[PDB]
């Protein structure tokens, strides 16, 4: 609480210019924060989501969504409280790292695709070493600093865990990106986040291509049970892939943990013309 | 060294892993 960490904003210190974009969980736009006063001006992305105490979380949320000091995940810069939440974070231009790669499947390198995936680890492994719940990570959801650096990024949707909490329990999140449990039992954990990246690392790896795609959002588990997962990657080495489909195991607690993702990356990425094959 | 062998580029929708415990659900 108190008059420090997570600062509120007066619904005065920034406008909403021209809508960067509205998700399923809410319109975000890109406008700009006059720090009241501080003559000093800053141009940002506000994220006006739309859905009770469930403001508890939005808040834990970001108490902790700001007590960043990662260069892997969106700092939320501060916060905007009416009659309807919306959130601040020092905006990015380039975007989320799905529209990026694909305006640049034919010239993204092994390289840096071995490497976001490292980052992305890092990132998801710093949030879980702070009782944290992201629910929902996909390439959508990551800010591209530069193609040598990328963040993370939340509406919210985390939830800080109490001490005593190894699972969550519940926008709605696409299907297509969340574990097993995540669907048929409303129930959120550190280990389905893994799986959430194996899906994220996929889309990259196919060049942000549609998860799936052809096949409705119901059946998802109906497959998911039948023990189908996605295809492989041609750009992938059956090497590469295993790690992924290594994360949709069905035991959750038997999926590759995240300091681990690192190591097998952070060691892939030693070789990255190795596990991938891309002509470019 | 170890590449999809896909008909045309054309990665399917799906690949299954059954039938795998580890990937095929009690049910």
């Amino acid at each position: 609480p108190n008059q420090a960490l997570l600062r509120i904003l007066k619904e005065t210190e920034f406008k909403k210019i021209k809508v960067l974009g509205s998700g399923a969980f809410g319109t975000v736009y890109k406008g700009l924060w006059i720090p009241e006063g501080e003559k000093v001006k800053i141009p940002v992305a506000i994220k006006e989501l739309r859905e009770p105490k469930a403001n508890k979380e939005i808040l834990d949320e970001a108490y902790v969504m700001a007590s960043v000091d990662n260069p892997h995940v969106c700092r939320l810069l501060g916060i905007c409280l009416t009659s309807t939440v919306q959130l601040i974070t020092q905006l990015m231009p380039f975007g989320c790292l799905l529209d990026y790669v694909r305006e640049h499947k034919d010239n993204i390198g092994s390289q840096y695709l071995l490497n976001w995936c490292v980052q992305i680890a890092k990132g998801m492994n710093y949030l879980e070493d702070r009782r944290l719940v992201h629910r929902d990570l996909a390439a959508r959801n990551v800010l591209v600093k530069t193609p040598q650096h990328v963040k993370i990024t939340d509406f919210g949707l985390a939830k800080l865990l109490g001490a005593e909490e190894k699972e969550y329990h519940a926008g709605k999140v696409p299907i297509k990106w969340m574990a097993l449990e995540s669907i048929l039992h409303r129930i959120y954990t550190h280990q389905s986040d893994v799986w959430s990246y194996g899906v994220t690392v996929w889309e990259l790896m196919t060049f942000g291509s549609k998860p799936y795609d052809g096949i409705p959002a119901s059946e998802i588990s109906s497959i998911l049970e039948k023990g189908e997962r996605l295809p492989q990657p041609p750009i992938c080495t059956i090497d590469v892939y295993m790690i992924m489909v290594k994360c949709w195991m069905i035991d959750a607690d038997s999926r590759p943990k995240f300091r681990e993702l690192i190591i097998e990356f952070s060691k892939m990425a030693r070789d990255p013309q190795r596990y991938l094959v891309i002509q470019g | 060294k170890s590449l999809p062998s896909y008909l045309n580029g054309v990665m399917p929708p799906t690949q299954s892993f059954a039938p795998d415990p580890k990937y095929v659900s009690s049910k």
